[PDB]
């Protein structure tokens, strides 16, 4: 794949939690940590974009997944 | 004589550490098909 | 016989120091979501 089909974001401010869908985009509320009322209103926002606009810096190319970083394979050594 | 082996029976001393041999191999996430 | 082990038994010595195992750790400000 070159482009995820859904994901999930939360933001670094932990209060508003995304999803982001192939042309809307999606927001939620983050309150407190495990809690999602339902009373709050769902904003569903058509900017256009295409496909899901994420894409993916993987370390290592490999045929199976497996995709590791470079301070996970090092950890017995160190 | 009935002394199992020679008599020479040894105790296994520890530097009082208990281990821990799984900090490292739990973090790993499943990227297969789960076989 | 009724001692425990071969009565080999230790003592932990210490260097006169009490340690405190904290002074560098709690100078970390949480910059995260509070997870």
């Amino acid at each position: 794949d070159e482009y995820p089909k859904y994901a999930l974001e939360l933001a670094n401010n932990g209060k508003t939690v995304r999803l982001y869908t192939d042309t809307d985009y999606y927001e939620l509320r983050m309150p407190s940590p495990g809690n999602f009322p339902n009373e709050q209103v769902i904003k569903k926002v058509h900017h256009g974009v295409g496909v899901c606009p994420f894409v993916r810096y993987v370390n290592m190319m490999d045929l199976d997944g497996f995709t590791m970083g470079e301070v996970e394979y090092l950890v017995p050594v160190a | 004589r009935f002394k199992r082996s020679g008599g020479l029976m040894t105790v296994s001393t520890s530097r009082g550490e208990e281990g821990r041999p799984w900090a490292g191999k739990t973090a790993y996430i499943r990227y297969g098909d789960g076989l």
